[PDB]
């Protein structure tokens, strides 16, 4: 009924998506290996009532046309994959990737999911699995029951100390996957990503060569959210949200006044 | 100019008025029945995930 | 009765004005957005007897985009950038023509080419980040370099360029923070980003919207009241005519 | 009656239908697994008056080919099956589907109705039933009385812990149904849907393979209504409702002038 | 009623679980043969509006 009524509604919808992304970052302020997100805004199409640079009624180019906007929206959610701070723990099964790389796990469907979370443990059979839902880690690392300690090398080599034997036995070799565009991965929850068309081909190799990061044992990767930034972004989003409601209220009063008068 | 589209039980793409939507071959668009994610392009290209 | 149509133009003029205000407030968080103000002018005048002049109302002739540089937002992402000055990033539209943008939220596609974080259009000139790179550095002159392990000194994969226009307000916005060059926009002036009036590329930085949220709320006050004032003239003329054809 | 009177009246009915749709969404602003509806408008047919009979086309920009509309109507109330937010609850008997899928319950008359509401509980016999009317969930899941904790896997496998027996025992497995056109499902209340001809065939399967969603225990799917969006639509529908009443008053006052003055 | 309200409710519940885990370890600061506990956080599902790729 009024263009300003619907233009400001797009502003209201854009802020609701913006606030939902901010609330997600603050909720995941203690999640291990969580990469924060930011909403990407962009204007909608402009109605071309008058052509800029087009000839006018007196054959003069218009230095600026009458182009009416349609509002704004959130078009994408970009995850900033900067490395987070390191937490020093005493667990011998939680690891961290110093540099680009994702641990690979075997999903129940069969596909491979890529995770930055390093909190791992063992199942009943001794295979290295995730500390959450319990998915195995690719490649499978079987810890024998005669081991007394676990050491994970810088290049992902897993070794176990066995009593009665010098020269600790190597039981497996871990590999990590990097992506050209990790921000193009599909977050499926559970600190797991799925490869996509724009993510790029997975590049797998030893953790420490060809640009791949190194694995550090007994260390966890903190979330990269800026708690102060999310509070300021909440201040901005709340006020812009309210100001768009001001326009809808004013347009409502205008249409109400017209009905009583006209 | 009504773009309130919908997908029927057979995949045929219609609008809110029930009119069938024409395609590249000047024929109604018939998409595969088992879809997973419909993602229309800016130029009108329909990219669907089986 | 010309009085009704004179006020109708005044009502239509304010409706377009409020639309621009709502669009200004809607894009209060859009990166690299330039606010626009409606331009009013009075319509042509007429001589009834002949030297009595009667106006026809008013209209909105243009929506002038104020290309004043917005404030700076500090980010930690290494791919979003800001032009600190005059200049436009150039992107390759699907049609093959080159579009121009001031939003700097960029990323990489599957092959490493620098693209926009939204529609995914490539950024001209094409910069390809190798899979062996561990960090990305963009200089003040667009020099894009990558740190490669096992090799001292960053190797340069390319150099970004920007374009400046004599009249940025002459550009045609097509949405998605993109502009199309027009006749009155000018002649696209490419060059090194930082020399000859061109702005400097600021990595890990964003250009906030330049809208004045206080001004728009005040502009809503004057637009609403003038809109309601024009309705009163229409109502009064309605009652004047309703009185005459009932009286006579 | 006068054609101008009925044309505006049809507009009033269309807005009244729109209002009843908005109020339904706001009433169900806290329902679990509730999908909002939107009223879809379309114009009514256009009639040629100045052509002999119902003859049409030819010169439509002349008095001979003048065409008059018949008003507007609401053609369909479309269900927007957008995935809703998740509520994390401590109750172990409520479940959620992330992605496509519908829970299956057995109606009293025999057939199966498909629901997105996962608020389940146990009946007197231990069978998993809905916490509302009490319709059992298909397939039937029976909980032994000696069970301590109920664990529902992400693929629908229900296992219980029994004291004195190491390792959980499986007591059933859920399946979820996905439809080609969920917007064609018939709502019957109680957060229940029924299959129809426009919906398609019920395609069951394990919850997690072949594109089906996963079962999340102790989580609930919130309604996908946007309370601010409904209020904005309420403003537009209210002003349009008043505008049509202005036309009806204008037609009545015009005709009242005829039979009085003339 | 609002997407942010539900997202932050999960954040509050997660932190309450985290604190109760922290409180238990401090309560059992003198127990013999007691092993400390660490809470494992993980994000929930992401609603897919526009598919990446």
């Amino acid at each position: 009924m009024h263009p300003a009524l619907w233009v400001s509604k797009t502003g209201l919808d854009a802020q609701q998506t913006n606030i939902a992304t901010i609330s997600n970052n603050l909720a995941n302020a203690s999640t291990v290996g969580y990469k924060k997100s930011r909403a990407v805004f962009e204007d909608l199409f402009y109605q071309n009532i008058n052509q800029p640079g087009g000839q006018s009624s007196q054959n003069t180019e218009l230095p600026s046309g009458l182009m009416l906007g349609a509002g704004s929206k959130v078009v994408a959610t970009q995850k900033v994959h900067t490395h987070g701070n390191a937490q020093t723990t005493t667990n011998a099964l939680d690891m961290m990737v110093e540099g680009d790389g994702f641990f690979q796990v075997t999903l129940p469907d069969g596909n491979i999911g890529y995770t930055r979370n390093g909190q791992f443990t063992l199942n009943g059979e001794g295979t290295l699995v995730t500390s959450g839902s319990g998915y195995p880690v690719e490649p499978e690392i079987v810890i024998p029951e005669d081991a007394i300690s676990i050491t994970v090398g810088t290049d992902g080599e897993v070794s176990v100390r066995v009593r009665g034997q010098q020269d600790n036995q190597v039981v497996g070799q871990l590999t990590i996957t990097d992506f050209v565009n990790p921000g193009g991965l599909e977050p499926i929850g559970q600190n797991l990503y799925l490869p996509t068309g724009a993510s790029g081909d997975p590049q797998e190799g030893v953790p420490g060569l060809d640009g791949l990061g190194e694995i550090r044992q007994s260390m966890l990767e903190a979330s990269n959210v800026n708690v102060t930034e999310e509070l300021v972004n909440m201040i901005e989003a709340q006020r812009v949200y309210e100001m768009n409601s001001k326009v809808i209220s004013s347009v409502d009063k205008m249409m109400s006044f017209v009905n009583q008068q006209l | 100019r009504n773009g309130n589209l919908k997908v029927d039980q057979n995949g045929m793409l219609t609008n809110a008025s029930g009119h069938l939507v024409l395609g590249e071959n000047d024929a109604p668009i018939t998409l595969p029945i088992p879809l997973s994610k419909i993602e229309i392009g800016r130029d009108g290209t329909i990219s669907v995930l089986p």
